[PDB]
């Protein structure tokens, strides 16, 4: 049952690889995840990871429930690094039952635990849930139970157990590392239809990490290694690039699935992700004050390109990792200056969620301002951008935005241009958009044609009598 | 609506310190002997001015002007000498040569507001060390145990039956000061064997002044910090130095305790542990 | 009235490059 | 106060149970991100059930105290020995 396309990187690690740097007992020697080539291979040479890491059918693919934390089943799967993005997308949709998302919400930041102001908590974890409740979106978190990826899990917990509504299920996809997950043992069973349980132990872990409790689905990537951290990055960007290219069809109008990044406190690796996201043309949002790299960007966001005041402004990394601001490194500071300049240079692709000036509007509204600004700034050959924005607004089911942003602007439009959107709204039963289009002037006596009726009657409610 | 208007009626009414401190208390561990107030500015007499007068008090137990069981005295008695080594009492200072201006010594780190030694059995700076033994806080396997990203230590501390705190095994050199580097508390608490051999090659954390609550204006405790650290999980030495625990002082509890900024240790012990937890990148 | 008091509870929280 | 690890949080919860101040017990010692397991609330859950404070029952159920696991045989036996003495 589809245990043959999803493979996992496994190979003996102590063929010949010592160092020794992490002596402990050995480099994951016999009676460990290393089990296949325990007899004598040819030489071993230098490990040099083209010493063939076997891709055999996966042994960790099932349904996981947390023993004494929650009681709802959760799906997971062990995935190799070289797995094509299309295979994972097919697995997530066709066999996990997930509907095609209307929006991707990438949540990045720092793994280290932290706290913010209670007002910021109460606004962020109340807006992030509502961004998804209305839209039917996906939340690609960081996986495990520490930091930004733990706070989003807390946000989902603050909803799915207080206002436990089946209508509008929260879909959070956890992408983490196999080899970093702590208790992956007792979770390996090559016939995986089992509802095994996870002992959520945060105390036992050393240089490892446990999975977060509140996550609808889990995706684990590995190279057959132990303790490595930078392995899930080049399968998250690759997956997101493909999901963004994938398209939705629905009733009458077809859209291109958008994507957004939501940052928080982050280290050197969050800044690089922010840079790589904006280069590909994906808008990102920064909150007004919680964290090392986020707050630097928030403060330098309206200034023109005149920088390297960063030597002073980087004090917000209060712990001063590598022991102070002048002694991070001259090379790393001069590298971060270029990155900050690059981020600030794309005005359209970047927005900052200034607390006092934008939270009263909402966080929801700014998190949809990012996508609309990106679509407006995209090159479109004339008029295509407005209709694409309307198509997105139909799927958002956000009539307030669809009005206040793409009908309060004075672009040229004829009432006939709304007919393909009018049909989609009628099929999807959104009377609020019907009212908006009638206010803007869609004359039904002219809109309702013979072919329009014929098409409408082929899209009745299948559950109707 | 009635509960929200109440939420609105209430909404519209909105229109350097580095001198020794633990020694400048108001009281002293025993008897009234209340000290003389000395604000922060007036602690160093080197560049400050008088108009103070401390309440002279000495030796607290037997004979203020004799203290024969404790050995010395200066009661217009030249006799004593505050330099080099002398007889069994070092009387030196790890902060340079201090001042014998008024005939009696003076604690260089500031004027803490009294005249005679309380309990310290010598007007000269008493010498003591606190060897802390630390292990890497193993969990059920090697692993280590990081708090957030930094590693965690485990020190050995002892709680005396009547004492209301925990203390690193310390002491003060008993019959003699040139005699074993094998402090009295550990001797009473451990069957002395090769802890000396282990300590002699230990790393020196903090040579300096201890902010004891028993400094008056003289007879001030300075200390040296030796920190032997154990790396492996069992070792002949860890298993031996766990099996060599006799103690048996009717309630004296020696349990391995994790390091943090919330240990019930004395303040000076806590700051010494802070100093010792920076050489190895510990958590604290 | 209930929809307008909600509109008021939220209203009172407002306190070279050429290279 | 010095507390040796985790004792301070449970002492604060014990105080909050007696305060009968659910707003403080929430906003101060549950809005802070300390580590806690739902099993750790069982001794406090029993005290709240005995003292008839449904507001704390709701708070602990929100935080995730699963009754199906909390209600043990010994817990029932202890609960039935602390009925309301004025009850029929
Ligand atoms: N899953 C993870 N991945 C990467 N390091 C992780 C991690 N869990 C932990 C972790 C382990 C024990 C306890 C608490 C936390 N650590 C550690 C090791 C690292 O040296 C350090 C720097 O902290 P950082 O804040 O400097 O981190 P980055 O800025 O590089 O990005 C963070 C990632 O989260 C994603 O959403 C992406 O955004 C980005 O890959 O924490
Ligand atoms: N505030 C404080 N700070 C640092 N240590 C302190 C302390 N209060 C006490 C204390 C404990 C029980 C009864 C009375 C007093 N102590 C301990 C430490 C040591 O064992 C001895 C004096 O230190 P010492 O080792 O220099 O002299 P000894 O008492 O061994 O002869 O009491």
């Amino acid at each position: 049952i589809k245990k043959k396309e999803c493979v996992y990187f496994v190979e003996s690690s102590k063929l010949s690889d010592a160092g020794k740097v992490v002596c402990q007992c050995g480099y994951t020697h016999e009676q460990h995840l290393e089990e296949a080539t325990k007899p004598h291979t040819f030489q071993g040479t230098q490990w040099d990871p083209k010493k063939h890491v076997q891709e055999m059918p996966t042994d960790a693919f099932g349904d996981i429930v947390f023993t004494g934390l929650s009681q709802k089943v959760k799906k997971y799967v062990r995935v190799s690094q070289d797995t094509p993005s299309s295979v994972i997308y097919h697995l997530m949709t066709q066999h996990w039952g997930l509907d095609v998302p209307n929006l991707l919400i990438s949540v990045t930041g720092g793994a280290k635990n932290f706290n913010m102001k209670p007002r910021l908590k109460s606004i962020f974890r109340r807006g992030l849930v509502k961004v998804a409740q209305t839209t039917g979106a996906w939340i690609i978190t960081g996986g495990s139970h520490t930091g930004v990826m733990k706070q989003v899990g807390e946000a989902v917990r603050d909803f799915s157990l207080s206002s436990s509504y089946k209508e509008g299920e929260l879909i959070t996809i956890g992408v983490a590392t196999w080899g970093t997950v702590h208790r992956r043992e007792g979770l390996i069973h090559p016939t995986g239809s089992f509802p095994a349980e996870y002992i959520l132990d945060e105390d036992g872990q050393g240089n490892l990490t446990c999975l977060d409790s509140n996550h609808s689905h889990f995706i684990l990537v590995d190279d057959g290694t132990h303790g490595q951290y930078g392995v899930e990055i080049p399968l998250r960007t690759r997956l997101e690039k493909f999901i963004s290219e994938q398209t939705k069809e629905r009733g009458g109008v077809a859209i291109k699935i958008p994507i957004v990044c939501v940052v928080l406190e982050g280290g050197p690796g969050t800044l690089h992700t922010i840079d790589n996201a904006t280069t590909n043309g994906t808008p990102c949002v920064v909150v007004e004050g919680s964290g090392r790299v986020a707050d630097v960007i928030a403060q330098v966001a309206n200034l023109p390109v005149s920088d390297i005041t960063i030597s002073l402004i980087q004090q917000k990394l209060s712990v001063f990792f590598q022991e102070m601001f002048e002694t991070f490194t001259e090379s790393r500071i001069v590298e971060w200056t270029k990155k900050i300049q690059d981020i600030v240079r794309r005005r359209q692709l970047l927005t900052v969620f200034r607390e006092g000036k934008d939270g009263q509007q909402d966080v929801d509204v700014a998190i949809l301002q990012a996508l609309l600004k990106a679509s407006r700034s995209q090159d479109h050959f004339g008029h295509e951008n407005w209709d694409h924005q309307l198509k997105l607004a139909v799927a958002w089911n956000r009539v307030d935005i669809a009005r206040s942003e793409i009908f309060m602007d004075e672009w040229q439009w004829k009432p006939s241009d709304l007919h393909p959107t009018m049909t989609a709204a009628l099929i999807s039963n959104k009377p609020e958009f019907v009212k908006l289009f009638l206010e803007n002037g869609v004359q039904l006596k002219e809109f309702v044609t013979w072919d329009t009726l014929l098409y409408l009657y082929e899209n009745l409610d299948p559950s109707c009598l | 609506i009635s509960n929200k208007v109440d939420a609105m009626v209430d909404l519209l009414d909105l229109d350097g310190d580095s001198y020794h401190v633990n020694a400048r208390h108001l009281l002293y561990p025993n008897c009234p002997v209340t000290r003389f107030p000395v604000p922060n500015e007036k602690v160093p007499w080197e560049t400050e001015f008088l108009i103070y007068d401390p309440p002279f008090y000495t030796a607290e137990r037997k004979d203020a002007a004799a203290m024969d069981p404790m050995g010395d005295t200066l009661e217009p008695l030249s006799t004593i000498q505050y330099n080099v080594v002398d007889g069994l009492r070092d009387r030196r200072s790890f902060h340079g040569p201090y001042t014998v201006q008024a005939g009696l010594p003076l604690n260089p780190m500031g004027r803490t507001g009294l005249r005679g030694r309380g309990s310290l059995s010598c007007f000269g700076p008493n010498h003591t060390l606190y060897p802390m033994v630390t292990r890497w806080r193993r969990n059920e396997d090697g692993a280590i145990c990081r708090k957030s990203i930094k590693k965690m230590l485990e020190v050995l501390v002892v709680k005396l039956p009547l004492s209301e705190h925990w203390a690193l095994p310390g002491g003060s050199r008993e019959p003699g000061e040139m005699l074993p580097r094998k402090l009295k508390r550990i001797l009473r608490q451990e069957h002395w064997p090769s802890f000396e051999n282990l300590l002699k090659c230990g790393m020196e954390v903090y040579k300096g002044y201890m902010d004891d609550p028993r400094n008056t204006d003289n007879a001030w405790i300075e200390t040296v910090a030796v920190s032997v650290h154990f790396q492996d999980q069992n070792d002949v030495e860890l298993n031996r130095l766990n099996s060599n625990l006799h103690a048996c002082d009717s309630g004296a509890s020696i349990r391995w305790q994790v390091v943090d900024r919330r240990i019930p240790l004395y303040a000076n012990h806590k700051t010494l542990l802070q100093k010792a937890a920076a050489e190895f990148g510990a958590h604290y």
